[PDB]
RNA sequence: CCGGCCGGGAACUCAAAGGAGACUGCCAGUGAUAAACUGGAGGAAGGUGGGGAUGACGUCAAGUCAUCAUGGCCCUUACGACCAGGGCUACACACGUGCUACAAUGGCGCAUACAAAGAGAAGCGACCUCGCGAGAGCAAGCGGACCUCAUAAAGUGCGUCGUAGUCCGGAUUGGAGUCUGCAACUCGACUCCAUGAAGUCGGAAUCGCUAGUAAUCGUGGAUCAGAAUGCCACGGUGAAUAC
């Protein structure tokens, strides 16, 4: 087990926080678990909705999750019913007034989670694993994406021993800091247990 | 007089921050001192890295509060009524005490 | 030393008699970074070495030096190997160092001193160890 | 007329001032002889001053802090060779051949995990 | 050893001990409370004190009483 | 220099060679020629009689050698002879004072046995 | 961390907070240099969990006891999964 | 009021943001006129300047089902749950890693100088009074370049000790206590008085370190009500040697 989390080592150097709130050490971990609960609702409740990233912020006493997702439709709804309904929720969980924001993500194949939650979608409903990672590298090179590698792992197919076998295309610089390098990765719960996806996607090279 | 203390863990937000209040206040009120620094936390943290034994793996992390003071010295009634309500920022703690 | 031939850091001189070679000799006296001690066992040591030979300071120390300095030095083979200067006068003041450590005066600077002034006269336990390296070389001749 | 001399040395840092006069030194509102003179190599301090002599050539008020005692003199002695801008650049031949101009940029080495000090690694046992 | 202010006994111990020494040493008593510093009232009692697994018996002499009760009442059997 | 018993020492200073006396150590001793009035640093050798029997008269007032010995005795006989943890403890020859005896109890249990 | 655990936590901070706090007020004003009664110290036949040095300070997510960091509130293995994924505002690597 | 103490000054240290800087860039020589190497100047730094982060494809069916998640199997009036007491601290032994030593380059007493980095609200807790001391009482200031922790210690200058198991060493043990905590018996930490082992430089063997390094000296922090000789950091002094 050898590879830093390549969105780790880019936190101030390309890649932003996913939380920008201030705050000093007697609320610290209060806000920082009232975001478990904002996120762990959040993920739950648009399983369907394409979710790539929910980012905290907390400017003075008051939420303000936005929402990147690829369907933003499906996350607003006929007229902003559910919207209203999660700052509702995310205002119980949270204890403050809630505001609530969604950004598109055009594009959907370049943006790693909906990339691993696509192969892993695939993989619970049973298709062979060298068709998911092999059209998604496909359909990811198509469009920009100047690299990108996914790597599956662990009783694939159903087996009995665990393998690997990795896919890549393109250029993945990976130990370049300045590399913007969209990694992410999920779990795929089916009956023969967890199968593992990372994706990494390279974007450019600032 | 009127000592506003900005802390905020990045530094082009908090000097961002700082600058909008410095021109708000000296364009409004008048006699701003400076965004002075006022050195910067770093709070130091080593966990181990791995789920069970292997002490020598560790993962040193770090968060940096950065501060600026502004020190605004004119009380006009102008500078206070135009210094609230207007920040525009979502990282910064401010302080306004007098 | 595999590769990296290497280049050799300069001592500040020493701070009575800008003498380098005593200013190493301080240095291969001193214990655990602790070097105002080994300067003042030097300066109390030869100063009495001083006193006693009637000499001077560090003719009295060069001259007892003189004395312990080696001359060449040692299947398994012993060879006989000519000393570099640098080497030949770490070694002696190593030796005078340590046959001062072993010796059962009252300080150090008794012990040195002594050890210094039993080499003037090249009877001391430091030129022991000269003699012994010189019999090593000296029966072990036949390989050059 | 006031010539200036910043001079620093492993968490010291020595402000050198240089008035032209007699030989005195005034470190601290305090003598050599009694700020560290009591102590190893007070001579350091002198050393960039045998480099064309002090004898009765210039006063110096100078003031550090941060660091130790060999800190604080190799500081001083950074600052005054960094405060003979004095004279000209003449000076700043001879006193480059000395080594007297280089900050040494000796630091103490960060203790890394796993090592007990800075390389000292703890004894390993068997094999 | 500890505590400037009071010596330490349980309440339950300090009721049952009343009890115990107003109507006459008929029984041992029951204690877990091992916590418990040995009073002058306790004297003549049979105080049986938990160690782990059995109550044994603790005969009460008169220089107990600067000690807790666990102290007789050893709990590692080593032969 | 028969001091408080058998005691005979000397040629050394007062402070020091009062210490030989089972029950004073260095604090005791700087009370002893503190309250006799006598310099820390004189020997035995160049200190008069009168100036012996008021030190005498001050170790008087403290326990020491014999009445010392049978106190320590008799606390380590009423432990051994209540049959507490710290009697059996004491008893046994094992570390008193709840230390480790898996390994490096070895003043108190003494030099290993096979 | 066996469910168990982190309910018997729950109850200890409810009883934490509910007797002392309020009646730890015993221990601090009454155990003093006053007068004594042996009683305030009987009475300390509070529950026992309302003690405040029995929580463990167990992960906010896991429950894990120990490796817990007081600042984070989580556990170190909970702290660097979520350090690198970015949800600890400012907190980076560090290298010096 | 001799203290940056005040008015004041923004030079300087410094603080933190933004830039410049080092690239074989220049010179000489050697080299396929190539890569480059060796040497020189300038420069704070010279040749990946120092240190860190960064750990390729894979190996060990290496470690973790006890952080978590998880397939299957298994218990589901019990292999689940609550409680008190105990244990994880046991001790003929053996091994690992450390600390303290065996001393005079030192021990002790008196005076006196020079740090860096940190932490702090159910917290750090001055001053002053009491206690030999650990500490106690009243209690300012500080959510903090402002206050507190907090005196750096080795160093230096005097005096003493005088080669003794000694004024070395502090284990062990008795007594008396302080604090935290419902509660120090099993089973804390610290203090005071007393005790004063083993140990006089370590067999075979073995380990770390190439320069602010080893060695040695202190300080801080995390966990934590209280509990470090460990861990993670910080600075002080500061080597030897590399054919």
């Amino acid at each position: 087990g050898q590879k830093v989390h390549p969105n780790g080592i880019r936190l101030g150097i390309v890649k932003p926080w996913n939380s920008t709130w201030f705050a000093n050490t007697k609320e610290f971990a209060d806000n920082l678990d009232s975001d478990f609960k904002v996120r762990q609702y959040l993920t739950k409740e648009l399983a369907k909705a394409s979710v790539s990233r929910i980012v905290i912020e907390r400017p003075a006493k008051s939420i303000r999750v936005t929402i990147h997702t690829a369907r933003p439709g499906i996350v607003i709804g006929k007229k902003g019913e559910d919207v209203e309904k999660l700052r509702k929720v995310v205002a119980d969980i949270a204890g403050v007034p809630a505001q609530i924001n969604i950004a598109e993500v055009r594009k959907p194949e370049l943006d790693a989670k909906l990339v691993a939650d696509s192969i892993t979608s695939q993989l619970e409903r049973r298709v062979m694993f060298r068709r998911a990672m092999k059209r998604a590298v496909q359909n990811a090179m198509r469009l920009g994406a100047k690299g990108i590698k996914v790597e599956v792992s662990g009783r694939l197919g159903g087996a009995e021993i665990a393998r690997t076998e990795w896919y890549r295309e393109g250029r993945v610089p990976l130990h370049t800091l300045r590399a913007d390098i969209d990694y992410n990765t999920s779990e795929a719960h089916t009956t023969y247990g967890v199968i593992g996806v990372k994706v990494w996607i390279f974007k450019g090279e600032i | 007089r009127i000592r506003i203390r900005l802390k905020a863990f990045d530094h082009r937000l908090i000097d961002q921050a700082t600058a909008e209040i410095v021109e708000t206040a000296k364009r409004t009120g008048a006699q701003v001192r400076g965004p002075i620094p006022l050195p910067t936390r770093k709070e130091r943290f080593t966990v181990l890295i791995s789920p069970h034994v292997n002490k020598d793996a560790r993962d040193q992390y770090e968060i940096r509060t950065h501060l600026r003071l502004v020190d605004i010295v004119e009380p006009t009634e102008k500078t206070v009524d135009a210094l609230m309500r207007l920040d525009l920022a979502a990282g910064v703690d401010v302080q306004i005490s007098l | 030393p595999r590769r990296r031939v290497i280049g050799q850091r300069k001592i500040l001189p020493d701070p009575k008699f800008g003498s380098e070679l005593l200013a190493k000799f301080v240095n291969i006296l001193m214990v655990d970074g602790k070097k105002s001690t080994a300067e003042s066992i030097v300066y109390s040591a030869l100063e009495t070495l001083a006193q006693r030979s009637g000499k001077s300071e560090l003719e009295a120390f060069e001259v007892a030096l003189e004395n312990v300095r080696p001359t060449v030095e040692v299947s398994t083979y012993q060879v006989p190997v000519e000393v570099r200067p640098v080497r030949r006068n770490a070694l002696a003041m190593r030796w005078i160092v340590e046959a001062a450590r072993k010796r059962g005066d009252k300080s150090m600077a008794l012990r040195l001193a002594n050890e210094l002034s039993d080499a003037a006269e090249n009877k001391g336990t430091a030129v022991k160890k000269r003699e012994d390296v010189h019999r090593m070389a000296e029966a072990n001749k036949a390989f050059a | 007329n006031q010539y200036y001399g910043t001079g620093r040395r492993k968490s010291s840092a020595a402000r050198v001032f240089i008035k032209p006069g007699n030989g005195k030194i005034v470190i601290n509102q305090r003598s050599l002889e009694q700020y560290f003179g009591r102590e190893t190599a007070r001579m350091v301090v002198r050393q960039p001053l045998e480099l064309v002599d002090m004898v009765e050539k210039l006063d110096l008020y100078i003031t550090v802090k941060g660091g130790g005692i060999s800190g604080q003199a190799g500081a001083i002695r950074h600052g005054i060779t960094r405060a003979l801008m004095e004279y000209d650049e003449s000076l700043r031949s001879e006193l480059r051949k000395a080594g007297f101009v280089t900050r040494d940029a000796r630091q103490v080495e960060r203790k890394k995990v796993g090592l007990r000090k800075a390389r000292r690694r703890p004894q390993f046992s068997k094999r | 050893r500890s505590l400037k202010k009071g010596p330490f006994i349980d309440l339950h111990l300090l009721k049952k001990v009343e009890k115990a020494v107003e109507s006459g040493d008929k029984k041992p008593l029951r204690t877990w409370s091992r916590r418990s510093t040995i009073f002058p009232n306790m004297i003549g009692l049979t105080i049986a004190v938990h160690n782990g697994r059995q109550h044994v018996p603790v005969f009460v002499t008169d220089e107990m009483v600067g000690h807790k009760l666990g102290e007789f009442a050893p709990t590692r059997t080593y032969r | 220099a028969r001091i408080a018993g058998i005691n005979i020492p000397d040629h050394k200073h007062a402070v020091i060679a009062l210490t030989s006396i089972y029950g004073v150590g260095k604090t005791r001793s700087k009370a002893i020629l503190a309250a006799a009035g006598i310099a820390e640093d004189v020997k035995i050798s160049e200190l008069s009689e009168g100036q012996i029997d008021t030190l005498r008269d001050e170790v008087a007032k403290f326990v020491v050698e014999g009445d010392l010995r049978r106190e320590i005795s008799m606390s380590i006989k009423r432990l051994m002879d209540l049959g507490c943890y710290r009697g059996l403890r004491h008893r046994r020859g094992l570390p008193v004072r709840g230390q480790r005896t898996k390994t490096n109890a070895r003043t108190r249990k003494g030099p290993r046995k096979p | 961390a066996k469910q168990s655990m982190k309910a018997r936590e729950v109850k200890r901070v409810a009883l934490a907070d509910k007797y002392f706090a309020k009646r730890a007020e015993l221990k601090a004003i009454i155990s003093d240099v006053n007068a004594r009664w042996n009683a305030v110290l009987k009475l300390q036949t509070l529950p026992r969990d309302s003690s405040p040095s029995r929580q463990r300070n167990r992960c906010r997510q896991t429950g894990r006891p120990h490796g817990f960091l007081r600042k984070f509130g989580l556990s170190r293995i909970k702290v660097r999964e979520a350090a690198m994924r970015g949800e600890i505002p400012g907190l980076k690597k560090a290298s010096w």
